[PDB]
């Protein structure tokens, strides 16, 4: 037990350090996704259209 | 005793080491008050250590193991000190002993992990003292083997006969090997 | 650490026991007529002051005598 | 006798609810505070301990209390003590032994329970369990309160209190490492007791012993720190290398390591100041001046005025040497004003440099400038008071006369003009076009900014630097938003 959480804790060591990869791809594709929606949402908006009051 | 003394530098750039002998073990007395003011014979103390001209090689490899560390990295302070061919120091408590063995034990099962994926074919060559000082040490922890490291240093060297005589002199042998594969199986 | 700043304090106790309020009321002689005044301009002010404090302060008056001599 | 003895038991009770309440808030807040995760939470009482220590600095504290007020001596912790569990009985007790000393008097002394404070860490320090923090965190807040008044006989007291921290703690430590919030702070408890009785060490000893052993303790130091306590140990290693070390083989250039985030929000400040007053020596031009300048500029937290006076001092010092001198202009505060008094007169005569006036105008009225030691910059001066002056003849005109201007500089003889000429020449600060056609020695002089001249190179590392800073400083805006949103 006392030995043991030195090369048990590595097995945590890789599973946290196995996720910066993932949350630079998760930061990284989100925003494309977030222009990509923002531009779709934004293209909707079209100048001919009937002005009310 | 010494703080700003230049003269043991003349005394290391001199010829006939009959006083190069006391004034080196002189040197160790002060080296660890000042490590840096070494650094000048630093060169020179590489010089007399390459060649087989001085007979002691383990009071140069000492001074620059001692030195490289405190200067920079711990491989070339490794180098000498692993290089100092037979080496006689018993246990202390000491920071400079205990960082060469906790280095020299890290670095050790580096390299058996690094020689642990090929078991034939282009093997590095690895010194018999490694083993000594490695060994030496390992079996001081297998006087009683503490119940807690004998399977785990035994598995971090991955070596072969290293954990067979662990298991001669242990009680509660099930709880040893459960608890070994209880450990073999988390990592 | 902010406690080395103790005996820099004694020091300038030291050179506030040399002379007692003498700097303090002899140098606000001139203060009185440089409080409130922009200290930036002062070391220009100041500068060609001093400069010409030993001689040539005005010399403006001098060059009316100036002209027919050079 | 009315007077005094009427108004006499008012004043001492000032402090109790501040000290008690603060000891209490420290104390229970930092212990209650980390007690779950040490390890986890760190570094968030720090400024909250160097806050309450610069807080404590200017304390009026002992002013009368000698006469019967020393009760605040024999009291301490209390808290928990001689059992972990089942402190019930001894919630009563806190106020219990804070309440028998209030009925109508107390037995108190000043130096008679001083030697016997080891009784509780033979034992039990606090509670059994948390002696490390507890421990440091008992015992090194009050100490140097009994040990204030450094003077009368108070020294040897002091070796007591040494011996027994270290006795008790930092012999070598109270565990080889403690790797948590109390070592990390212990590093800079620790050096701050080293700066606290320096004072003792300077007084008549000198170093053989303790900042000898520093170098062992400092890299004991695990290399994997952050450097922080390890340069702060460094600090009073390089100050005590200050006034009289003298070699310059090691520490110099050779002391420069890796240097990692070593900032302290005071360190940059002082320890820029002790490798610039070291730096100092050798007459640095370019990075001294502006890295000392900017030293200067830093640190406004606590106090600005009383501390920067002797940075300045220097500053202006080596300024005046490159002959342009710039005088206090953006700074208002009577303690640089009563500081450069006596240096005004002089660092205003450094332009004009009158050598035969000037030279006795230093010795005339020099006594604490002149009193600093070993005369060195300023017997530089003396013969450099004509290299400042030649420099603003090269930011003069170009032609050199024999009369005119070679009397003006007080050196009438053709044969040292055109030599200490070139002396100023072989420098590479100015730039002149050695010509000699009738005997005249001409010079170009152009001193024409590098605009419409080779621009992209110019400034060009000017980009790449500012852009680095700036861009460095965007990680300084990108990561503390992390520091932010780490807890939620």
């Amino acid at each position: 037990d006392l030995y043991s959480r030195y090369k048990k804790l590595q097995q945590e060591l890789e599973f946290l350090e196995v996720q910066e990869e993932y949350i630079k791809d998760e930061q990284k594709n989100l925003k494309k996704e977030f222009l990509h929606a923002q531009e779709e949402v934004k293209r909707i908006q079209s100048i001919p259209l009937v002005i009310g009051q | 005793m010494i703080t700003s003394a230049a003269g043991i530098i003349s005394l290391l750039d001199e010829d006939e080491p009959q006083l190069k002998e006391f004034a080196l073990h002189k040197l160790n007395a002060v080296v660890n008050d000042f490590w840096a003011e070494i650094s000048e014979s630093v060169d020179k103390i590489e010089v007399l250590y390459e060649d087989e001209g001085f007979r002691s090689r383990q009071f140069a490899a000492l001074v620059a193991s001692k030195v490289f560390y405190h200067l920079g990295a711990f491989e070339e302070s490794l180098n000498y000190a692993l290089g100092a061919g037979d080496l006689f120091n018993v246990n202390d408590n000491s920071e400079y002993v205990e960082t060469i063995i906790a280095k020299c034990i890290d670095h050790y099962t580096k390299q058996c992990v690094e020689n642990a994926d090929l078991p034939e074919g282009e093997k590095k060559p690895i010194d018999q003292r490694l083993e000594g000082i490695v060994n030496k040490m390992f079996q001081r922890c297998l006087d009683d083997h503490k119940y807690k490291q004998a399977i785990g240093i035994a598995l971090e060297t991955r070596r072969l006969d290293v954990f067979e005589k662990t298991i001669l002199e242990s009680n509660d042998v099930p709880g040893m090997l459960a608890y070994s594969l209880k450990l073999c199986m988390s990592l | 650490m902010s406690e080395k700043k103790q005996p820099v304090d004694l020091g300038l106790l030291e050179e506030d026991d040399e002379f007692e309020e003498f700097p303090a009321e002899d140098w606000a002689g001139l203060d009185e007529d440089e409080d409130a005044h922009v200290w930036e301009d002062n070391w220009d002010d100041d500068n060609v002051e001093d400069d010409f404090s030993n001689q040539l302060r005005a010399e403006l008056e001098k060059h009316g005598y100036k002209m027919e001599t050079s | 006798p009315p007077g005094g003895g009427e108004q006499e038991p008012p004043p001492p009770p000032a402090p109790q609810d501040v000290e008690m309440k603060e000891e209490a808030a420290t104390g229970g807040g930092s212990t209650g505070e980390a007690d779950g995760k040490t390890a986890a939470a760190a570094a968030e009482h720090s400024q909250r301990e160097l806050d309450t220590v610069t807080l404590e600095d200017i304390k009026e504290h002992v002013k009368q209390l000698e006469k019967a007020v020393s009760g605040k001596e024999p009291r301490f912790v209390l808290r928990a003590l001689r059992m972990l569990p089942s402190t019930s009985r001894r919630l009563n007790h806190y106020v219990l032994y804070k309440a028998v000393q209030g009925f109508f008097t107390s037995n108190n002394a000043t130096r008679d329970f001083l030697l016997p404070f080891l009784e509780e860490p033979m034992d039990t320090e606090a509670d059994l369990q948390f002696r490390p923090r507890t421990g440091k965190a008992a015992s090194t807040p009050l100490l140097p309160e009994v040990e204030a008044y450094l003077q009368l006989l108070v020294v040897i007291f002091m070796m007591n209190s040494k011996r027994y921290k270290e006795a008790q703690k930092i012999s070598d430590d109270l565990m080889q490492k403690i790797s948590t919030q109390n070592r990390r702070a212990l590093d800079l408890v620790a050096a701050k007791c080293y700066y606290y009785h320096a004072r003792v060490y300077e007084f008549l000893d000198k170093l053989d012993v303790v900042r000898s052993f520093l170098h062992a303790r400092l890299r004991t130091a695990t290399l994997r720190h952050d450097a922080d306590g390890q340069a702060t140990l460094l600090n009073l290693l390089l100050r005590n290398y200050l006034h009289y070390s003298l070699y310059d083989q090691a520490e110099k250039l050779v002391s420069k390591s890796v240097f990692p985030e070593q900032a302290n929000n005071n360190e940059w400040a002082r320890y820029l100041y002790y490798t610039g007053r070291i730096k100092a020596i050798q007459l640095e031009y370019s990075e001294a001046r502006r890295t000392m300048t900017n030293a200067l500029r830093k640190a406004p937290q606590h106090t600005a005025v009383g501390f920067k006076q002797t940075v300045h001092k220097l500053l202006i010092v080596v300024e005046l040497l490159l002959g342009e001198i710039p005088d206090r202009l953006q700074f208002r505060q009577p303690s640089l004003k009563r500081s450069l008094m006596p240096y005004f007169l002089l660092t205003q005569a450094v332009r004009t440099g009158n050598l035969a006036k000037f030279n006795q105008v230093l010795d005339q009225f020099g006594e604490k400038f002149q009193a600093d030691g070993t005369y060195t910059l300023i017997i530089r001066l003396r013969h450099n008071v004509i290299k400042t002056g030649v420099r603003m003849i090269s930011l003069s005109y170009s032609r050199i006369s024999l009369a005119d201007i070679a009397q003006k500089l007080q050196l009438d003889s053709p044969e040292d003009a055109e030599f200490i000429v070139a002396k100023a020449i072989r420098d590479g600060v100015i730039e002149a076009s050695i010509n000699h056609e009738k005997g005249y020695v001409q010079s170009k002089e152009m001193i024409d900014i590098y605009s419409t001249r080779e621009p992209q190179l110019a400034f060009h590392q000017r980009i790449s630097f500012c852009l680095d800073i700036h861009n460095m400083s965007v990680k300084a805006m990108r990561f503390p938003p992390k520091s932010y949103n780490k807890d939620l």
